[PDB]
């Protein structure tokens, strides 16, 4: 008796998928999803900004499964990075640090649904910006008390 | 235990692990197919009684 | 190396190929080149010939007609 | 009971178990089976051939494979209990059982596997105060893949009456966690269960029995209930879940009782084990008084001259004259058991390669003796006549011709393979009682049979089918892999033919037994058990070879390589020294060595369209790609003649003298002799002497081998060590332990992935295999010896080790090589090689 199936599955670690024998094991062929298709599905979100270790939400609708990267900021602002080597030399060695994206990141900000304890974008801008070890803000700029004087995105989005 | 502690009978639903575990101390366990299934709701734990460290 | 007087020969492997069919540890049956001895023809000290590899014949195996038992 | 007996019992064939006994050493495989041939009466009966292969008998000792038959006559009322199968109605009173030899072993035995794959029972030896012990998983995990359904006895059962003093309650607890202990590898195992139908062992079948084996000593549930049955007016079956202990006796109300509360007194103890511990108190003290009445009530008969003697030999007589051991053994293998009839039907689907829907698989479902003869081999076993290799067999198609020609299929066969099918006649066909021979005209399915001379053209795993559409035999998976293996070689140099014929010998006998030769002469005896080997080194030197033998490592199998850019400018001059010849050597890119094994990279291969491949894909300058002459060794070695001469006119006749000289190089490493990885040898310029007089093939296949010397030391000459995939197979928790010897031994992981995943791990890993001696102790040790594994075989690796330098990791090898084939015990100098312009 399933009636309807909104299940949420939590499973980290994106490279490419795997797909190699690997996965979830359990979870997959008694949520009659799949095993094979479940991490090809997953290919289309984390290929083209985040190979780098994902955090994804699978959520089970019947046989369908939606792989969100559940707003991943870390992954957002790894992959806003000068970017895309793919494989085969990603091997220098995925901490790339010199990467200016003034709303891009913003856009990273809103993603990060709601729940951030907010007042908005004034708020949350300073959360992300922080959590840079790879960014360091704003191509000419450090990051600490840069963040305080952020006078860009505030109203736009609430 | 401020209250009566009750497992019910019904699968955990766990590996061929440690069913072991839950008769030592005798929670009555079988394994109905490879889940491991509690076999009888049962008290483990009186009001008063000392939560053992294996139990809890 | 003959079983009864452990005597090591050099014997001849008539017929095609045939170093291919011989394989080192195998036994394999030595008869003479029919010369009262004496060494073959332009062949240095081969007084003798190979007739057998596991029991089949040499002979057999290069037409085709048997194949080798196993070990 | 006769020759003539047996064979109207065969036919029989709905009253027949085949089985197995399953345990742990030292947990009684040999006090059991003992116990059950003193019994047996009929045809056995004085305890019987449990350890056969002596010192099996002297250290007690279940090596290793024989032989029990068992008849035993069913109660008329016991026969209604019976089960199985298609109203027959388990046909008159009588049931043979054959009970087969399992290895103790716990290596997961090609004999331990090969007793179990027919196997259509399996009684389960697991001790009460040691409780599931790895090693019935182990055995168990095959078994219940064969589809081997068990049932259980729990042994030992007086060592926790005795000397644990074994609290009522207490030991009730300890059968509850380990006959599911037991069902822990039942339930995930079992290959569908429902289709397999809940296999199930528990206590209320009462196919779990209670084990005194050294004191036989047999406890019996249904005994129980059979007993109580008419003095509570009680309903047997409906005591036999009674007795099941939430069984709750509340005497005061007389309550039959779910009911714990109020403290409840165990249907378990309170009728059953009550009595037993009052009849091993009263005795064990010199009670003279209390043990008359405990006696009197339950009817203890006190036999013979045999009144002597108080207490522990009173116990001994007590409770064999209350509890037949063999009684209550049998009595669960009889109801519940595994009919070949009944077996077959379900195991089907393993057994067959072919046809599901074959007419022979059809045969087999039905034991149809009607049928084309359809014959598991099982082993060749054993036979003081060391003149031939008497195989054991099971019947499961048609009757067993003597001697009937029966067309002999070695383990590959597929059936429009011409491939090793030899067509003979059995000469006879045996009953194996166990050390002993009786010769018997017919065969029926389903029964074990003895086969003579199938010996010669079963070195192995064998399949016997009159059917020329037969649908061979999934003998294969008796792996868990032969990998401790150790050479052997004469002490005594005359003895060479008495070892070759032994190995001969050996792997008929064991059907573990690999016999392979080595690269660097030497003859490999391989078992799946660093124990299992001992034991099979122990039966060449006594039995099949009679040697004197001397049992040495493994010593590797060595490969040389060229890392870098030849520094030299490398020049020859022949022993006329008119005769010079310049060389380079250049490597060897990792991928395209890889590519020529493959064989990607054909030597046959016409050389444009193969340059083609080395060119564009291989980074191959296009006209060197063409201009191979040779691959060499044994020319389709991985090692080149590239023609960087393309005007010395001379060149034409030169080629044939140069190839021999390649191919002799590079066998003939310079360092260790020591055969050619990975060097490509580009040649200069070469200067004629203009009479091809003194163009010698004596003159020049010294030029080349010298100037491939000279080439290869400039070369900043390398080793190569093989490493080798492991898969080791865990309960999680052992992963652990994996991987604390992987770090021991410098290795590598791999991968690891789960089946359906509380699902056993597979840990796959890279160990070097000179420090993999010995594995299956150090991986055991941490594991707690959880620890399976099986290796390769996978791979030829490069080491960084510049072998000319006597920095000692590769030219240690080296040094031993040259020393052995004796074999100037050093010199590698360019001195030599070359002359100066």
């Amino acid at each position: 008796d399933p009636t309807e199936v909104k299940l949420v599955y939590l499973r980290c670690v994106g490279g490419e998928v795997g797909a190699t024998s690997s996965l979830a094991p359990k979870i997959g062929p008694l949520g009659l999803s799949p095993k094979k298709i479940g991490d090809d599905i997953a290919k289309a979100t984390s290929d083209w900004k985040g190979l780098k270790i994902t955090v994804c939400l699978t959520i089970q609708n019947r046989q369908a499964a939606i792989s969100v990267v559940p707003s991943a900021a870390s992954l957002i602002i790894k992959a806003l990075k000068e970017p895309p080597r793919d494989r085969k030399k990603q091997k220098n060695i995925k901490h790339s640090g010199n990467i200016g994206f003034e709303d891009i990141l913003a856009i990273a900000r809103v993603m990060r649904p709601r729940s951030m304890a907010r007042e908005l974008k004034g708020t949350c801008k300073e959360v992300l910006g922080t959590a840079q070890s790879v960014g360091c803000t704003v191509d000419g700029k450090h990051p600490h008390d840069v963040i305080d004087e952020l006078n860009e995105g505030s109203i736009e989005v609430p | 235990a401020p209250c009566e502690v009750t497992v019910p009978a019904q699968n955990t639903g766990l590996g061929p692990e440690k069913t072991s575990f839950f008769q030592a101390l005798g929670i009555t366990t079988k394994i109905s197919r490879g889940t491991i299934e509690i076999l009888s709701d049962v008290q483990l734990i009186k009001t008063g009684d000392k939560v053992g460290a294996s139990e809890a | 190396q003959l079983i009864k007087n452990g005597k090591k020969i050099t014997a001849f492997v008539p017929r095609d190929g045939s170093l291919n069919y011989i394989e080192e540890n195998d036994e394999v049956l030595v008869a003479g080149f029919g010369r009262k001895g004496h060494a073959v023809g332009d062949i240095p000290g081969v007084r003798f010939k190979v007739v057998k590899v596991a029991n089949v014949s040499l002979l057999a195996l290069y037409k085709e007609k048997k194949e080798r038992p196993r070990s | 009971f006769t020759v003539d007996e047996i064979r109207g019992l065969m036919d029989k064939k709905r009253n027949i178990r085949n089985m197995s006994v399953i345990a742990h050493v030292d947990h009684g495989k040999s006090t059991l089976t003992d116990s059950l041939v003193s019994k047996a009466g009929i045809i056995a009966g004085a305890t019987r051939f449990t350890d056969t292969r002596k010192d099996e008998q002297e250290r007690c000792i279940t090596i290793k494979s024989t032989a029990i038959s068992m008849y035993f006559e069913v109660e008329e009322k016991d026969l209604v209990f019976i089960t199985h199968p298609d109203q027959r109605e388990k046909e008159c009173k009588g049931f043979l059982i054959n009970l087969i030899d399992s290895p103790g072993h716990v290596d997961f035995s090609s004999e331990v596997t090969a007793a179990l794959r027919v196997t259509d029972g399996a009684l389960v030896v697991v001790d009460c105060v040691s409780g599931v012990c790895v090693q019935t998983e182990t055995v168990l995990r095959q078994a219940i893949a064969e589809r081997i359904k068990p049932i259980l006895f729990m042994n030992k059962m007086d060592r926790a009456l005795l000397e644990l003093q074994l609290d009522a309650e207490e030991l009730y607890q300890t059968f509850q966690r380990i006959v599911e202990n037991v069902n822990v590898i039942i339930a995930t195992y079992n290959d569908d269960g429902g289709p397999m139908g809940e296999v199930r062992v528990d206590p209320s079948k009462g196919s779990v029995g209670f084990g005194s084996g050294l004191h036989g000593w047999a406890f019996t549930l249904k005994q129980f209930s059979e007993m109580y049955s008419e003095k509570f007016k009680i309903d047997v079956v409906k005591l036999m879940n009674r007795l099941w202990g939430e069984n709750f006796f509340n005497a005061k109300t007389k309550k039959w009782q779910k009911q714990k509360e109020a403290d409840n007194k165990r249907s378990f103890c309170m009728y059953i084990l009550d009595p037993i511990y009052k009849v091993f108190d009263a005795i064990m003290n010199y009670k003279k008084e209390e043990i008359g009445t405990l006696l009197e009530k339950i009817g203890v008969t006190l036999k013979h001259e045999d009144k002597d003697k108080d207490g522990k030999a009173l116990l001994k007589t007590v409770m064999r004259t209350w509890l037949p051991a063999g009684e209550a053994l049998l009595q669960m293998i009889a109801i519940h058991l595994p009919s070949p009839v009944v077996a077959q039907k379900y195991r089907m689907e393993m057994l067959y390669e072919g046809p599901h829907d074959d007419e022979a698989a059809i045969a087999v479902k039905s034991c149809d003796p009607d049928g084309p003869l359809m014959m598991y081999i099982s082993k060749m076993v054993p036979t003081s006549d060391k003149g031939r290799f008497y195989a054991f067999g099971r019947v499961f198609a048609g009757k067993v011709a003597t001697g009937q020609k029966c067309r002999i299929m070695g383990p590959n066969y597929t059936p429009g393979k011409k491939e090793d099918l030899y067509e003979k006649a059995i000469q006879r066909t045996i009953l194996m009682m166990g050390r002993y021979v009786e010769a018997i005209e017919d065969v029926p399915s389903g029964n074990i049979c003895g086969l003579v001379g199938v010996d010669q053209f079963l070195v192995k795993t064998g399949t016997i089918t009159t059917f020329k559409d037969a649908h061979n035999m999934k003998v294969m998976k008796f792996s868990v892999s032969p990998v401790v293996r150790v050479a052997v070689e004469p002490k005594n140099p005359a003895d060479l033919p008495k070892l070759v014929e032994g190995l001969k010998r050996l792997a008929k006998s064991d059907p573990m037994v690999q016999c392979i030769i080595e690269e660097s002469g030497e003859h490999i005896i391989a078992g799946a058990g660093e124990l299992h080997l001992e034991i099979c080194l122990k039966d060449l030197e006594e039995d099949h070879a009679c040697i004197p033998l001397k049992k040495s490592d493994p010593v590797v199998s060595y490969r040389e390589t060229v890392s870098e850019e030849s520094d030299q400018m490398c020049l020859s001059k022949s022993p006329n020294k008119h005769n010079r010849l310049l060389m380079k050597a250049l490597p060897m890119p990792d991928g395209l060595p890889e590519d020529i094994d493959n064989g990607d990279v054909s030597a046959k291969d016409e050389f444009k369209a193969r340059a083609r491949y080395l060119s564009e894909k291989y980074d191959y300058d296009v006209t060197e790609a063409r201009k191979i002459w040779c691959f060499g060794p044994d020319g389709t070695g991985p090692n080149f003649i590239l023609d960087c001469t393309k005007s010395v006119q001379y060149l034409n006749e030169i080629k044939d003298s140069v190839v021999a000289g390649f191919q002799w190089a590079s066998k003939e490493g310079i360092l260790a002799d020591e055969n050619l990885r990975g060097v490509r040898f580009n040649i200069y310029d070469v200067t004629l002497h203009a009479d091809a007089i003194h163009r010698g093939g004596g003159q020049i296949i010294p030029t080349t081998r010298r100037c491939l010397y000279a080439a290869a030391i400039t070369a900043k000459p390398r080793l190569m060590e093989p490493v080798y995939l492991c898969e080791i197979q865990c309960p999680e928790v052992a992963v652990g332990g994996i991987y604390g010897v992987l770090n021991r031994r410098r290795g590598h992981v791999f991968e690891e992935n789960q089946v359906v995943g509380t699902p056993m791990f597979v840990v796959k890993a890279y160990l070097p295999v000179n420090e993999s001696f010995g594995f299956t102790a150090d991986l055991r040790s941490n594991t707690g010896g959880q620890a399976f594994p099986q290796c390769v075989f996978d791979h030829w690796q490069v080491l960084p080790g510049d072998p000319s330098e006597p920095s000692s990791k590769p030219y240690a090898i080296v040094q031993d090589t040259r020393k052995r084939k004796g074999l100037k015990e050093g010199l590698p100098d360019l001195s030599q090689y070359l002359d100066k312009l």
